[PDB]
This record gives C-alpha cells, sequence and structure tokens, in this order.
C-alpha cells in the first residue's frame, strides 16, 4: 500500500514454457494505479506487450 | 397426402407428451431433488431426466435433417452406461439382503434343533 | 414416476422415430406451407427442449450433459462408501 | 390499533437427517486409523468427544463438529467490525467471536490513495481516522497461533459504513455463497456480514458501478438527500431479518425479496413486530420454498 | 582467502571430497560453472571469475542468465545443443542471449566470440545462428490448480477475470478487428 | 419410380411458375445469387469471428470445475471445503496429491525417518539411475500412495483431462528414498554421496525445497487439529534441518 | 427388451 | 481520450538521481517517462545499461 513503482526486470520470461505463468499473472493481478518499469531482452515484438498492458491497466505505456 | 397422416399423428404425440413435460419440469433439477433424501430416491431422476433429454435432442435433431447424429449417439451409450451401473450395484444390496435373512431363519432353527 | 412417463418418452420417442421415415423434402417443395407446419411442430420442439433448458435455466449442449453426468458420478462414489464400508 | 403485546400465562416458570450426536465423556470408537481432530481427544485408542455435536468422519478425518458457539473467524470472509479499542499502531476490533481482530496502521485505504505514503504522524493521528464502535468492511487476511485473525480494506469497496443502520444476528443462519454485497428494489444495498452483523444503506454509485469522492472514507457524513421513503423503507426490510432469525430462516437473497412481497399485505409497518405475523410470514416462505426450488 | 570461504563450513564439512578434486583446477587459474556444484562453490568461483584469478570458464546455460561476471572470449563447443526434444540448431535470440557476455565496458576494446563447428552448415543457419533473430515473445499461459485455490477463497475476484485479461489470447485480440472491417467491408457490400 | 417423382413435380411446377425465365428470370437469378452469395460469406465469416471470440481455456478449466467437486474440495456452488481449504498454503508440491494422503491419514504409523522418504517423493523431478527396491516400510507407503493417486487420476481420466494415468505414476520419483531415510538417521554427508550420481547440491536443492515442504505441512495441522500430526511434524523438521542444511552465502 | 433398443430399429418405411 | 504531451519535450526539472558521464538519448528518453509519471518497457541488452534506468526511480520513489 506504500508502492508506486514497480521494476520488472527479465520481463521475457513470460515464454517460459515452465514458470512464466507468474509474471503474467501477477501483473494481472496488479492494481491500476500502480507505476511501473520493464526491462529485458530485444524482442522484435515489443510493442504487442504495451498493446497488451495499456488497455488492462488503464494507463499509457512508452516504448 | 402421404405426409397428411403423420405429421398430425406425430405432433399429436408431442401434444400427449406436453403435459407430461410440465409435471416432469413442474419443480427444479434442485427442488425435485432437495425434497428427496434417499440418494437412492436421488439417483434415477438425475438420469430420467437426461434419459428424456438425449431421446428429445436425438429427436429435435431429426427436424434439422442433419445427416450425423453421432455426436449425441456418443452421447447415448454413455447414458446407458450409467443406467447400467448402478442397478448391477442395487442387484447386489439385494443379495445382501436376501442371504441375511436366510442367517435370520436358519440360526433360530439351530437351537430349534 | 418413471415406468409411466418414459412409457410415454417411449411413445414419443417411437413417434419422434416415426418423423423423418418419410420422404420429407417433397412436399417441402410442394409448399413451404408444409415446412413451416412442419417448422411450427419444430416450434413445439423449440419449446418443449427448452422445459429442460429451462430446468437449467449444441455447443451449449455438450457443455451441460457434462454437468448433468457430473451429478450422477458423485452418487455412486457415495454409494460406494454408503455400500462397500458398509 | 395496539400498543403493546400483553398476554398473560401465570403460574409456571416456563411453558412445559440421521447422524451421530454425541457428548462429551462419551466414546467414538477404538479404531486407532482414524485421525483426531476438533471436538476430539483420547487416550491412545479411545476416541472421545468434548461438546455436543457431531461426528464429522471425512475419509479418515474424524472431527466433531459442535453445534454451538461463538462466530469462527476464517480467511477471507467479509464481515462488520465495531470499533474496540486503538493500540500503539493497532487497533482492536470486535468480530462478534473469540476475541478482537487486530488492524495494522497502514492496513487501510489512505485518502488520496498510495501517493500518500508511510509517515510516523501518522500514529498521532490514529483517531483522526479511526474511533470507537464504528462500522465498516473488512476483508479477512490471516491468523495467529491461536486462532485469532486480523483484517484490511484492500479495496474501494471495503470501508466505514454511513448512509443506514445497523441490525445483528445469530452467525448460523447466514448462507454462504460466492458474492455478499446484495442491492435490493428500493435503491438500498443490504451488506451481510458473515459474523452475524448487518448494515443497511442506501445504493450508491459504486454499488451501482457493481453491476453496469476518495476523500470520505473517514467521514461521519450522509447524504443529506434521505427521504422518509428511503428511511421507511428500511425498517420493513429490517424487521423481516428479524423474522426469519426469529423463524429460524437461512437467508436467501431471494427469499429476502420474498419476505419484503408477503410483507405487502401490511402497510403498517409498526405491525412488523408480532411474533404470530413474523411466524406467518415465516410460515408463508416454507410454503413457498415448497414451489420452486 | 578461499580458506575463508571453506571458513563458514564445520571442520567436518571442510573435507568434503568434490570440493578436494576440484581445487587444484581452481588452483590452476581455471573455474567450471554448472548448477550441480554446492551454492558455497557457486557463489566463491564467480566472485574469483569477477576478480580474474580463474581465466577459465567451463559454463552452461546459468552463467548465460548470470551477469553481472563480464567476460572477454566466449567460447562455443557445441553449436546444437539439446531443447527438451531436440539436440537442435540453436536458434537465434538464443544465440543472442548467449553472445553478449564478453567484453568489459570500460576496459575491453572488443568482444571476442569464437565458435567451434564440426558440420558444413547451411549458409542461412549459421546466420539464423550467429545472424541472429531477436525471439517472439509469446504467453505460456497455462493453468494450476493452486491459482484456482486462492481465486475462490480470496472473495473479490474470480478465476475468469484472470482468463478476461490473459496474454494468452492475443492471438484471438488482434487480427479480429480486420476481419471486422472485412465484415464491415461486407455488411456493405452485402 | 416412385424417386423420380420428386423431379416430376420440378417437371410441372418449374414450367408453370410465373417468369421461369420471363423479365431475364435467368439473370435475374445471378442477380438474385450475386445477393445469395453475400448472403452466404458474411456470416460465414461472422461465424469464424464469432467463433474467434471467448475464452478458449474455459473447456480446460471447466473440466477443472469438475475435479475439486469430484475431489469434494467444494461444492457444486462452489463454497470452497475445509479439503481444498487445505492446500491453500500448499504450493510446494502436488496439491491435488498431498490433501488426499493426510486424508488417507497414512502417516499415523509412519515415523520421522519413515514419512519423509515419501516426501521424497515429490520434492524432486528429474529422473536418474534406478534405486533398488528398497527396505518394505518404505516401499509400502510408497505402495499405498501410488493407490491413491490413480483413483485421483482415473476421474482425471475421466474428466476428459488428457493425462495418462501411467505416466501420471511416473511423474512421482522415488528413489532418493534411502538416502532420505539415512540423513534422519544421521547420516554423513560424505557418506550419503555414494549413494547417488545426482550431484551434491541438487541434493540441497530438494533439500532445502524439502524444508519449504514439511514447514508447509506443519500448517496442516494447525487447520486440523492432528495433534498427533504436530507432534510428528516438528520431529521431522528436526531431524532434517542441520548442519550441511545451514548454509548461506557470502555476497549477502 | 431393453429400453436403447427403440434407438436402434429401423422406423416404418414408405 | 488521454491527454498527451510528447515525452520528447518533456523538459525534467531535476535529476532525481543524478549522475556522473553523460547519460545515453533513450535513457535520457526512459528517465523522463519516469518522471513524467508513465509507466515504460524499454528492451535492450543487459551490457546496454537498463540497469542505469532502474537506478533513477528509486530515488523518485525514496524522495
Amino acid at each position: 500500500r506504500e508502492v508506486a513503482w514497480v521494476i520488472f526486470d527479465e520481463v521475457h520470461y513470460m515464454r517460459d514454457k515452465e514458470r512464466g505463468v507468474v509474471w503474467e499473472e501477477t501483473i494481472i493481478l496488479l492494481p491500476d494505479k500502480v507505476r511501473y518499469v520493464f526491462l529485458s531482452a530485444t524482442i522484435p515484438n515489443a510493442m504487442e506487450f504495451a498493446e497488451w498492458i495499456c488497455k488492462i491497466h488503464s494507463q499509457p505505456c512508452h516504448i | 397426402e402421404k405426409i397428411k397422416p403423420y405429421v398430425r399423428s406425430f405432433s399429436k404425440a408431442l401434444d400427449e407428451l406436453k403435459p407430461e413435460i410440465e409435471k416432469l419440469t413442474s419443480k427444479s433439477l434442485d427442488e425435485q431433488l432437495l425434497l428427496l433424501s434417499d440418494e437412492r430416491a436421488k439417483l434415477e431422476l438425475i438420469n430420467r431426466y437426461a434419459y428424456v433429454l438425449s431421446s428429445l435432442m436425438f429427436a429435435n435433431m431429426k427436424v434439422l435433417g442433419v445427416k450425423d447424429m453421432s455426436p449425441i449417439l456418443g452421447e447415448l451409450k454413455r447414458v446407458k452406461s450409467y443406467m447400467d451401473k448402478a442397478k448391477q450395484y442395487d442387484n447386489r444390496i439385494t443379495k445382501s439382503n436376501e442371504k441375511s435373512q436366510a442367517e435370520q431363519e436358519k440360526a433360530k432353527n439351530i437351537i430349534s434343533n | 414416476n418413471p415406468d409411466v412417463l418414459l412409457s410415454r418418452v417411449i411413445n414419443v420417442v417411437r413417434a419422434a422415430s416415426s418423423l423423418a421415415s418419410q420422404d420429407v423434402d417433397f412436399y417441402k417443395n410442394l409448399d413451404r406451407g408444409f415446412s413451416k407446419d412442419l417448422k411450427s411442430k419444430a416450434d413445439k420442439l423449440a419449446d418443449m427442449a427448452n422445459e429442460i433448458i429451462l430446468s437449467i435455466d449444441w455447443n451449449n449442449f455438450g457443455n451441460i450433459m457434462d454437468n448433468l453426468l457430473e451429478m450422477s458420478d458423485h452418487s455412486l462414489d457415495k454409494l460406494n462408501c454408503a455400500i462397500n464400508s458398509k | 390499533s395496539e400498543v403493546i403485546t400483553i398476554t398473560k400465562r401465570n403460574g409456571a416458570f416456563q411453558n412445559s437427517s440421521d447422524s451421530q450426536i454425541v457428548t462429551p465423556g462419551e466414546l467414538v470408537t477404538d479404531d486407532p486409523i482414524w485421525m483426531r481432530g476438533h471436538g476430539t481427544y483420547f487416550l491412545d485408542n479411545m476416541t472421545y468427544s468434548s461438546v455436543a455435536g457431531t461426528v464429522s468422519r471425512v475419509n479418515r478425518l474424524l472431527s466433531v463438529i459442535p453445534l454451538k458457539g461463538r462466530y469462527a473467524p476464517e480467511t477471507g470472509d467479509h464481515v462488520v467490525g465495531r470499533i474496540a479499542e486503538v493500540g500503539n499502531k493497532r487497533w482492536k476490533v470486535d468480530i462478534g467471536g473469540k476475541q478482537h481482530a487486530v488492524l495494522m496502521l497502514g492496513s487501510v485505504n489512505l485518502p488520496g490513495g498510495i501517493l500518500r505514503r508511510k509517515s510516523e504522524s501518522d500514529e498521532l493521528q490514529m483517531r483522526s481516522f479511526l474511533k470507537e464502535g464504528d462500522l465498516l468492511n473488512a476483508e479477512v487476511q490471516s491468523l495467529f497461533q491461536d486462532g485469532s485473525a486480523s483484517l484490511h480494506t484492500r479495496s474501494l469497496k471495503y470501508g466505514k459504513l454511513r448512509n443506514g443502520m445497523f441490525c445483528q444476528v445469530p452467525s448460523s443462519l447466514i448462507v454462504r455463497a460466492k458474492n455478499h454485497t446484495h442491492n435490493l428494489p428500493g435503491n438500498i444495498t443490504v451488506v451481510l456480514g458473515v459474523n452475524g452483523y448487518i448494515w443497511l444503506r442506501k445504493t450508491s454509485q459504486m454499488d451501482l458501478a457493481r453491476d453496469t469522492s476518495s476523500w470520505q472514507i473517514y467521514s461521519d457524513e450522509n447524504d443529506p438527500s434521505i427521504s422518509n421513503n428511503i428511511r421507511q423503507a428500511i425498517c420493513r426490510y429490517a424487521n423481516v431479518i428479524k423474522a426469519l432469525a426469529f423463524c429460524e430462516i437461512g437467508i436467501t437473497q431471494q427469499r429476502i425479496v420474498s419476505a419484503y412481497e408477503a410483507s405487502m399485505v401490511y402497510s403498517n409497518v409498526g405491525e412488523l413486530i408480532e411474533k404470530n405475523v413474523m411466524e406467518s410470514i415465516g410460515s408463508d416462505i416454507l410454503t413457498a420454498e415448497k414451489m420452486r426450488g | 582467502i578461499f580458506n575463508n570461504a571453506i571458513a563458514l563450513l564445520p571442520e567436518t564439512d571442510r573435507e568434503l571430497p568434490q570440493i578436494k578434486h576440484i581445487l587444484p583446477l581452481l588452483r590452476r587459474g581455471i573455474g567450471i560453472h554448472h548448477s550441480g556444484l554446492l551454492p558455497i562453490l557457486k557463489e566463491v568461483i564467480e566472485i574469483l571469475f569477477q576478480e580474474g584469478f580463474l581465466k577459465v570458464l567451463f559454463a552452461t546455460e546459468t552463467f548465460s542468465i548470470g551477469l553481472n561476471m563480464p567476460a572477454k572470449t566466449v567460447v562455443f563447443t557445441s553449436v546444437r545443443k539439446w531443447d527438451g526434444q531436440q539436440f537442435r540448431w540453436v536458434s537465434g535470440g538464443e544465440y543472442i542471449q548467449m553472445s553478449g557476455r564478453a567484453g568489459r565496458r570500460g576496459l575491453d576494446d572488443r568482444g571476442i566470440v569464437i565458435m567451434m563447428i564440426d558440420e558444413k552448415m547451411e549458409p542461412q543457419v549459421a546466420k539464423g545462428m550467429v545472424k541472429g533473430q531477436a525471439d517472439r515473445l509469446d504467453s505460456a499461459f497455462h493453468l494450476g490448480y493452486n491459482m484456482i485455490l486462492n481465486l475462490m477463497r480470496v472473495e473479490g475476484i474470480s478465476p475468469e477475470f484472470m482468463l478476461e485479461h490473459s496474454f494468452f489470447q492475443f492471438q484471438n485480440v488482434i487480427s479480429v478487428p480486420v476481419m471486422e472491417k472485412k465484415l464491415a467491408e461486407l455488411k456493405k457490400d452485402f | 419410380l416412385k424417386l423420380m417423382k420428386k423431379i416430376d413435380v420440378l417437371n410441372t411446377k418449374l414450367s408453370s411458375n410465373p417468369l421461369t425465365n420471363s423479365m431475364r428470370l435467368e439473370e435475374l437469378y445471378g442477380k438474385y445469387s450475386r445477393k445469395h452469395d453475400l448472403h452466404e460469406d458474411m456470416k460465414q465469416l461472422k461465424r469464424k469471428i464469432s467463433e474467434s471470440q471467448a475464452v478458449i481455456q474455459l473447456d480446460d478449466l471447466r473440466r477443472r470445475k469438475r475435479v475439486l467437486r469430484r475431489l469434494g474440495f467444494c461444492t457444486p456452488n462452489d463454497i470452497i471445503e475445509l479439503k481444498g481449504r487445505v492446500a491453500c498454503e500448499i504450493s510446494s508440491g502436488d496439491e491435488l496429491l498431498l490433501t488426499e494422503l493426510i486424508f488417507n491419514g497414512n502417516f499415523n504409523e509412519l515415523k520421522p525417518e519413515q514419512a519423509a522418504a515419501l516426501l521424497s517423493c515429490f520434492a524432486f523431478q528429474e529422473r536418474c539411475k534406478e534405486a533398488p527396491r528398497l527396505k518394505p516400510e518404505l516401499a509400502e507407503p510408497l505402495k499405498a500412495m501410488r493407490e491413491i493417486a490413480a483413483k485421483i487420476a482415473k476421474i482425471m481420466k475421466d474428466s476428459k483431462i488428457e493425462v495418462v494415468e501411467k505416466d501420471y505414476v511416473e511423474s512421482f520419483r522415488h528413489e532418493l528414498m534411502e538416502v532420505v531415510y539415512e540423513w534422519c538417521r544421521g547420516a554423513t554427508f560424505t557418506q550419503i554421496c555414494k549413494m547417488t550420481d545426482v550431484y551434491e547440491g541438487s541434493l540441497i536443492r530438494m533439500f532445502k525445497r524439502l524444508e519449504e515442504l514439511v514447514k508447509e505441512l506443519v500448517d496442516v495441522a494447525n487447520t486440523i487439529g492432528n495433534s498427533s500430526l504436530k507432534e510428528k511434524m516438528e520431529a521431522v523438521l528436526k531431524l532434517i534441518h542441520r548442519d550441511i542444511v545451514s548454509a548461506g552465502s557470502l555476497y549477502l | 427388451t431393453d429400453l436403447f433398443d427403440v434407438f436402434e430399429e429401423t422406423p416404418v418405411e414408405l | 481520450n488521454y491527454d498527451y504531451t510528447p515525452i520528447a519535450e518533456h523538459k525534467r526539472v531535476n535529476e532525481a538521481r543524478t549522475y556522473p558521464f553523460t547519460l545515453d538519448p533513450f535513457q535520457d528518453t526512459a528517465i523522463s517517462c519516469i518522471d513524467r509519471g508513465e509507466s515504460v518497457l524499454v528492451s535492450a541488452h543487459t551490457s546496454a545499461g537498463k540497469t542505469v534506468v532502474a537506478e533513477y526511480a528509486i530515488a523518485q520513489s525514496l524522495k
């Protein structure tokens, strides 16, 4: 309840067929007030993530 | 001419069974179970509701005239299989009671012997 | 009661078996009103099948038959503990 | 057309589904294979109940559920707390159960939200946001080593009450469902606690938001616009609660609606207190239970 | 300094066999990286790697992810690698992740990339390995029952709600408004 | 002969119909047909788009809704039972099994050295060399838990959940049980190194996994009242958490 | 005369 | 319908963490998104300096 910034490193482990469920769901379980950071390896399809996030927590997200 | 007997005949059977449906779904699937206590009394009520519906969905699917009837036919022997089981279970309940009463009559005759 | 109303179901089962046994498309050719009466007799079926939709309330249909047979299974397993433990 | 129920009975102190019903001091069995849980004590075989209650045999677990006792707190439950006390950075608050729940200082929704972060000056203002006896919506988090548990408000939906009236019941008749906030025609809302505590209030927009400012979360204010047609409609839902409570009725949201429309015989709302008539309407619904489902 | 690493163990534990064996290799300026060591072993090496006593590292895929321990020279001994199903030609962003670990920022002049091969590979594959591609990131969402528990246990939301905002259906999201646009075309031409 | 009568209406009625081909009705057919094809292919596409709507995972989920009801972990009204309340503090293993084992209560006559080997049947995944058939007071409970999960996976097979019941069993790995049985007896780390090829940290990687297990097992009897279990639970925890299991790191 | 055999008979067809 | 002003125009009033050397243009582009207060994915390689962007938001949270 005193957290407004989250630093997500290693974001691309959402494609882990083993554990990537955890990274995905936990972001879905975020309150929408919070600001976020996302750091991962270069993917070509980065915008899809932002295109996914920006609706489901209803705030802008830069790439 | 040719359709003229059968269509009125079958609709009359719908007309025959149409009040039977409403008395069947008079009280709900919860209610008609929750008024009952014995699970054996709960048992066939589950089946018989499905038992008609199986035929019902096999009936109305003919009216589209679709050449397939398998994925309800595939459900058909299922409902039989569960109706197959508990009857054979309820057969065994007899042999539980059928022979235990002979145990009752035998041991009384032993002191009589 | 099972033996009464299912005998009436069997009565309509055979009548349902009696339905599309004839060639039905020929008078659908000879009028829409044959077909429309056949549509109207299906409107009974659009109501009479809906009675058990109402009891709940194809791919719709594929769902609930599980959930019908869901409740069949938990009987016998309870009956297993009601009888085999007994 | 009366004032009081005065009916007389003189010369007496008083007017005077199968399962195992066991007593304390009583043996259940001595099969060693069974496991021994609640309501059970023992000496190496001898399975001994300790309450007036029922044998529960779960698949190898034997335990005794009583019939009589206080409310059992469990996590994730939606109940109502009355503010008992204030501690160091702690609060004490009645559940109705055995003990108070506890409630951390930062366990609550701050006005302005998380942008308001921590401050040590907040403990200099514990009495600002909360004080004694007040009623709220609370979310059961987790427990201690004994069985005493704690609360929080992780939503806008949880918070300090207003806009209505409290009532209370035994905890037994409240049935469990996946939902607990309920909205009723009459533009009003029941907040059924699990523990036996019941708050009514007028339907808010946030209530309306459930089915389609933030600085007012410790106010003692109401909506100033409260009609009597609101207020008198509160009381009709109020007594029918106690009607079902006197009639020992599991609460269905629809049964209340069924209680409300059956109460439309009587426009005299003060007549909703009668021992017979509550039982009569209580008898109505149970007969009405023998039709639908 | 090594004995200070062994100082935090019991003296009975100060003679454990595997560490007796590896230490002269570790004395020789040589290190090995894999999981199977002890965690106390796993940390001391990387230190001495980060402090450069151990010029050599015999490594697997943890140290590929294990950063803050930079290199100058990276050796690819096996070109292919087993992926749970196949000893396969390693895909692009795998190798790209498996690239950059050589080359200290303020210190190393370059990055030295050396790959030992044992097949005359097809030209686009060595491209598709080395002149590589950033690999696609898509949801591997599945189900698990403890998740299924607590969403019933916590009241406020639902497991269905999780699926409404799960990225695993974003496949089912994207191309459809194009087909809606095609439908908005087809509802007109009709 | 009666089959041709379907055409013997078309022989009549097609010729009978007003403007059979008058008013360019042949061309006006294709005028209708170019409308009628557009009548066909939008909804053909629109079925696809309506087919492209929903959560496709529900069919998995709807099967899993079966499972817990079959397990009695919740009502058909989905209200979680105390059975399902158990594994709420269990994530570290098969929660589907670990409730039933304790609900089959087989640890009442397991000792802390005995049941710990059964907890080695969870905390580790990767296959290796065959262990021998061990001392049967391990193996018969191991035989006992194997009997439990099959009936579980049986109904999972009944659940339309495509799981090979056989392959579901060898999801459980039972080989380190001896080494687990001896570390319970105070065995040397040196000695137990001989009893496998599996590397020593990987042992600790299930050892420190196993503490996370047993600690979450301590939760359960608190939620049930199995006072014998709580006596037996930390009795295990005493007998694993020790000398080499006390490893800490250097950066911290 | 098991009660699923009515699914199996061929009807009276003209 | 969101009210947007370009982040390339965002004159950062204060280095909420100052830094000794010359930061990079995307890192310059990064910290403005933190400073203006919207979430952001940046996806680079690990040696690039994604670390540095994470260093910044700590103090802006801490201050």
